[PDB]
Parts: C-alpha cells; structure tokens; sequence
C-alpha cells in the first residue's frame, strides 16, 4: 500500500565524505568499572514488542529495493539492537556492563549459527562476591532484558560452578570450577549440518498437519505446516526512519511451547533434539565434558514468526513457519549489577586454542553474513 | 494491655487529636472523672445523680445514689482511690459522703457541712481534703477506725493568719512526697501544708504571686511542675523543689492573646507533664487547647466540640479526655484512633506508603528450645505504666440483675 522511501541528504554521499552510513550509537559516561569507562547507547532504537532494529543502506543499484543491508562494526562484537537502557560498553575491551543499582540483563553477539563447528571464546574480565555473570547461548527468539536461561531458546552457564542453565534450573553436569577475575569461557559448539536440520524441519511439518488435528478450522493452519519448507523465506524487513536516521523494522519470532511429537515406540512424548550437538566451555583451556546434546533442531517450524491470525486468515498472504538471514543461536553475555565480562572473537586475541581442523571463528560466518544477507535480498529484487 | 502491643508499627502519639465518642446524656454534668484505669467514667451530674459509666460501651453500670447518701443538690467534684475501689464525693448538698463499689449503691459515712462545697482531693484513700466554702482553712475530713469521728483537721498553724488571702480554695496533694499538701488561698498566696498523717503540720512555704482568685493549682504527676490558675487571664506553671523545704520559679505564662478568656480547668501530660491542656470560659470558645510546657507555643487544638467545655479529665491508659459540654449537658470524649490493618489478613503482607523500586537479585529466575515462662504476668505496657497491678474491678450489680428486664 506503502511506496518505498526516497534518499536524503546524508543518503547520498560525496567521495571525501567520510562520514559513516548509519549514524553511530553515540557514548556517553555511564560509570566507572575495572578503572575504565564505560559508556552507553544513546538515540538508538532498541528491540520492543517482539520486534528488532537493523541498520540498512541506502543503496541506489537496484530499482525495488532502495535499501539493502550492512553493518556498522568491521569485526563481530556485540549487537547494539539487543541492548538495555541502562547498560553500558566501551571501545577498549568491548563488555557489557549493566549499572551498580541496575538488575540482570543480557546482550546477544549477532553471529547467525545455524550448521558446522563454530567456536569463539568469552572473557571474564571481573567477578565479585556480589557480581554473577551468565555467559552462554540464546536464540533470535529469546530477547535481551531477561537472562537466558529462561526457556529452552537459551542455555547458559553460571557464574560459580558452572552449573549449565536451562529454563531457570542449575544443571551440575560439567566439571565445576569458579569464575575469577583473570578467567575466560570458550564454547566448543558443535552443530550439525544444515541439511541435518532441514529433515528434521520435514518431521514437525509432517506431524503436525494430519496426524493428531481430526478451534474450529484448522485446515488453514494445517496449510501453513504443508507448506513449511526447510529453508525457504518468507521476509518483511522494510526500512524506516528513526530520530532522523535510517533503520529496520525487521519481524521477529513470538514464544511458543515445547515440540512434543508422540513417537509409537517410546510410549511418551518424544522431543526433538539435534544431531550429536556438544556444549563444551574452556575455563582456562581444559576439556570439560559435554552439558547439552539436546540443542534443538529449529528453523522453519520451530519458531513462529510475528504473524496475524484475525486480518490474513480472510484472503498474497504470507506464511507462519518460514526462515531469514537472521535465524540461528546466538553468542550471549549476561551481566548481574555490573559483572563485567568481554567477547572474543579472533585467534589472536584467544589464548587457549583447540587443536581441532574445523576451528571457525565469529568473523568466517560475519562474512558470510555480510555475503549471504545482499544475495538473500537479490532475490527479493526480482 | 496488649492493644496497643498489636495495633501500630510502634508509634503511638502522646495526646488524643480526634474525638470518637459522645456520652449521650440529657442532664447535664459538672464533673467527669475516670477511674485509675480506663474503665469506668465517674460522671457528676447537675441535679445530684452520679452516673458511672463503663468505657467500653458507653452505657452504665450502676448510680451511686439509689440505696443511702443521694445528692440531694449538685455535685461538686469527685477522685479515686490508688486501686479504684472508693469514690469520695464532694458535693453542693453540704455532703461528702466515701461511697465503696462493693456495695455499689449504698454510701459509708457522710458529713453534714456548714454549707456547700468547691472540691475533694484524696491523699490517702480514705482522707480526703474538703474545700469548705468561705473558710480560710481546709477541714481536711479522715475516715478514722472508727468511721464516725470525722476529725475537722484545721489545714493552718495556730498562729499564721491569712489575713488579707481570703478563704483557702484549692487543695491538691503532692504525687512524690504524699504527705506535703499545696492550697492556694482566695487572694494570691500560696501555703504549703505537711502533713503528719498525729497533726503537727509545718507552714513550709507562702508567697503570694499576683492577687486574684486562684480556681485551680494542679501538680505534674513527677512533681516537677505545678500550674496555677487564677481569676485572671494568665496560667502560670511553676517548678517544684521539695526535698519540707519548698521553693518555686517562673517557667512560663499561657494567654489567650486574642478574646482574653479564662481558663476554667487546666491539666497535665502522664509521665513528667510535658503537655499542658486549658478549656476557655466565654463563648465561641470550643476547643481545648494544649501547649508544649517547655517552649510554650499553642501547639495543638482539640477541634471537636460544638460547646463551651466546663471540666476535663486525662486518664494515661486510654489516652482519653472526657470534658462535659456545659451548655447542652454532653460529655465530648476524645479518643487516640488506630486505623485498621489489612497487613494481618496473611501473615505476610506490607503497607508501605509509596512505590518502592526494588532491586533485581539473583533469586527470581531459581526453581527451637528457647526458655519458656507461663506464670508472671506484664510488667510493663507499651506506653510504660505503673502495670502489673490488677485494679479493683467493680463488680456489676448481681443483688438484683435479674429485676433488670422489670422496671428499672
């Protein structure tokens, strides 16, 4: 109904312009932790309402798309989306810190992982008697304010003991050793392949479309799980502009309940886990053991997207269960009153390495998503 | 008392502010005095009835004044004993008669006086200091062995005139020495009088202060401070210094700058008097007044009244002030309210008075032999009392409770 939007003045940009594309999340002195200053987010929009903000571009290449999608950072480090009001970051070790009065929030590091082995180390920086730090994992799904840990879109660690989070309960199943203030973590995250994932995207649209649905209709809804194929998108990511700057609003995936598909074999409700997944933390570089075998296998049927059951059922309309760019676990930090904690992300900077072949840090699949993101939108040009 | 063990957080205020009950009755009073707890009013009454009243559900118990010693004219002023078991009644039908609620109808020994009376102070239970009008000496009456001998103590020296003072007016006892009695004359001067309980009695201290008619002199229950108050616009609290050997200075003086009223009846705080009360005497004065007897400012202002107020009472325990609307004939009571409570409906709620921000701990996202005693009673009651003494309850009346449904 909505015509795309024009350029303006800071849109298009002269050669000795060296001013940057989307305007920068300006700093500003929030408070004074490990004798550094930290500082905040300003007059960037934050993700409410079960939605996200993304940068954009102006690009004049193409004819549809008068927008496509970039990045500020050159490197990985934390998202500016997922961020609290009240936290707090700097340019020199790159922590999240959240104030000295302030509760426990948490900040996702926008690396997409959805297949091979993916590995990046986390610094912990400082701890005390009454700081707690949650390092771990979450997904798209789960958001930035709460600790993750929550639900089964996260997994974390804790701050003593390593006792390994799921849905708010402490699971000793790792090797516990405390946190100190010259401490690191480093997730060995193994997950299968994409196409491991996609078959399993295959048994909960197979099993949930005939098998036990005989509301009212749910023929319609039946529809959106035949129709739910393994990577395929379905994306409304349109440009807006925000405190006079150009951003997203880019849908995001609402909360859903546990997959429980009723194998005949194992009499209960069986539920689906991926492919020989390992949850491996290196305190200081030594093996572990592995917590999490049971990451979830997720992409189109897992998480539902932001849409609407009242105004689409009647008619063109899109479809519940599809994929994006943007979909995959993501590199977590937590802070508790200002537990300061870092993100690592090249080999030079990680100190205890795994001998391994398939090493593959932040910035291999940063690339990729620098890479795949204007390609998955050249197919929108069309 | 465990009320007020229960009712606030643990502040409980030092006066009454508001005023929760109205004794409903028709005939009119002069005198209202409560018992040495906070049970029972003794109302005197205007035309010679005394209508004692309980404090719980503001309806009588009993009238002393049926079976032998009725006040036949009004009735002047009245006290207590230390427990509550006796009345001494002072009244204008030349009669002092000690009533005892054990027979809670029938009077003990009487005096026909000369003439009528101003008011009674109990120093002893059974001796009572009597102002005899137009005497200038008080004919303290003693309840002796026997009761008949009525001994006519002369409150004065054989030698010392106070002539030129007028009559003796005021007599009230010391707290702390029980046995040195303060009078103030009826022009200006002070005697002090004490007492031997044979009857040497030594006139330790006169003065004189400003020449009016002195209505009242109170003591504070410490027997530091001791108010006058005189014919004149003016209440002056003094010191007391008693080791006898007496000698008074000027604390402060209390006026009503605007409409210079009198001040009918004047009374002290509890424990060492730190709040001074007064009732004015014209009209479109409606209110009792307090001050801080120390810096000296009209602090606060018992605001419920309709009336001019004649009398006053403070009892400590129920924080009470009874006072008789002399003009309609009601007693106005004032009462310190306690607002209710909805933290005791579960054990665990809180009132607290604004939005709190709490802070975010780490808890919200996780998944005896001491000594015991039966048999003492309290000691000691949260407003800090002379408790642990159980008063002289008076016994309802069960020589003829079952007449009661019949005719009166």
């Amino acid at each position: 109904s909505v015509p795309v939007i024009p350029y303006l003045d800071y849109d298009i940009v002269d050669l000795g312009s060296d001013i940057k594309k989307p305007d920068f999340p300006q700093l500003s002195e929030s408070h004074r932790i490990n004798e550094q200053q930290y500082y905040i987010t300003e007059d960037t929009p934050l993700n409410k309402r079960n939605f996200m903000y993304q940068p954009c571009a102006a690009n004049l290449m193409l004819d549809k798309l008068k927008y496509c999608g970039t990045d500020y950072f050159d490197k990985s480090s934390i998202n500016l989306m997922d961020r609290s009001d009240k936290l707090a970051f700097s340019l020199d070790d790159h922590s999240v810190s959240v104030s000295e009065n302030c509760g426990w929030r948490s900040v996702r590091s926008d690396v997409c992982m959805k297949e091979g082995k993916i590995y990046w180390e986390v610094e912990v920086k400082n701890v005390s008697d009454t700081s707690h730090i949650r390092c771990g994992i979450s997904r798209r799904e789960a958001s930035t304010e709460t600790p993750v840990g929550c639900d089964f879109y996260g997994y974390s660690i804790r701050d003593k003991g390593l006792q390994v989070i799921h849905e708010g309960r402490l699971h000793t199943v790792l090797k516990p050793h405390e946190m100190q203030a010259g401490d690191r973590i480093g997730f060995l995250l193994t997950l299968p392949s994409l196409q491991s994932q996609s078959e399993q995207a295959m048994d909960y649209s197979l099993k949930r479309i005939q098998e036990l649905n005989n509301k009212f209709n749910k023929e319609f809804y039946k529809f959106l799980l035949r129709s739910c194929e393994p990577t395929n998108v379905v994306r409304d990511q349109i440009a807006i502009r925000y405190k006079n700057q150009l951003f997203y609003e880019s849908t995001d995936y609402v909360k859903t309940t546990k997959p429980e598909y009723y194998d005949n074999r194992d009499d209960m409700q069986k539920f689906y886990e991926l492919e020989n997944s390992s949850f491996e933390v290196f305190v200081n570089g030594v093996s572990h053991g592995i917590a999490f075998e049971g990451l979830t296998p997720f992409l189109p049927p897992f998480s539902e997207l932001q849409y609407n059951e009242k105004f689409y059922l009647h008619h063109e309309i899109r479809n519940k269960y599809v994929n994006n760019n943007r979909l995959g676990y993501y590199a977590t930090l937590s802070s508790f009153q200002g537990g300061t904690a870092s993100i690592i992300t090249e080999a030079m900077e990680l100190k205890f390495l795994p001998k391994d072949v398939d090493i593959k840090t932040l910035n291999d699949i940063y690339n990729e998503q620098i890479a795949s993101d204007i390609v998955w939108d050249l197919i929108d040009e069309i | 008392a465990n009320l007020l063990l229960q009712d606030p957080f643990g502040v409980l205020k030092e006066y009454p502010e508001k005023l929760t009950h109205t004794l409903e009755v028709p005939v009119a009073a002069v005198c209202v005095k409560f018992s040495p707890r906070g049970d029972y009013l003794a109302v005197g009454c205007s035309n010679g009835a005394i209508i004692i009243y309980d404090m719980d559900s503001l309806k009588p118990i009993a009238m002393l004044g049926t079976h032998s010693g009725a006040h036949t004219r009004s009735v002047q002023s009245v006290c207590w004993s230390n427990d509550g078991r006796y009345l001494w009644s002072s009244g204008r039908d030349w009669y002092a008669k000690l009533w005892d609620m054990t027979q809670p109808t029938k009077c003990f020994q009487q005096y026909k006086f000369d003439g009528p009376l101003w008011s009674c102070h109990v120093v002893r239970w059974n001796v009572c200091i009597v102002t005899v009008v137009e005497e200038p000496t008080a004919y303290v009456l003693t309840l002796t062995d026997r009761q008949n001998a009525f001994h006519c103590f002369p409150l004065l020296e054989q030698d010392q005139d106070i002539s030129g003072h007028g009559y003796t007016l005021v007599a009230c006892p010391h707290p702390t020495i029980e046995s040195i009695i303060i009078t103030g004359t009826s022009k200006g001067w002070i005697n002090a009088f004490q007492l031997d309980l044979e009857d040497k009695i030594r006139c330790c201290y006169e003065e004189k202060i400003a020449n009016a008619n002195i209505k009242q002199i109170i003591i504070s229950p410490s027997g530091t401070r001791i108010a006058i108050n005189g014919s004149d616009r003016t209440i002056r609290q003094y010191q007391l210094i008693v080791e006898h050997s007496v000698s008074i200075e000027l604390e402060h003086k209390y006026q009503d700058i605007i409409n210079r009223l009198q001040w009918n009846t004047i009374f002290f705080s509890n424990h060492s008097g730190e709040y001074l009360v007064a009732s004015a005497h014209g009209s479109s004065a409606h209110d009792l007044y307090l001050w801080e007897t120390s810096s000296g400012s009209l602090v606060r202002v018992l605001e419920g009244a309709d009336e001019e107020l004649l009398d006053i009472d403070w009892n400590f325990y129920s924080m009470r002030i009874a006072s008789n609307g002399f003009e309609s004939g009601w007693v106005y009571m004032w009462s310190i309210v306690i607002p209710p409570k909805w933290s005791a409906l579960a054990p665990d709620f809180e009132e607290v008075e604004e939005n709190i921000d709490y802070q975010e701990k780490e808890n919200e996202f996780d998944i005896e032999e001491i000594a015991i005693d039966l048999c003492t009673p309290e000691k000691y009651d949260v407003r800090g009392n002379d408790i642990s003494m159980p008063s002289f309850v008076i016994p309802i009346d069960y020589e003829g409770v079952i007449i009661q449904q019949h005719w009166a």
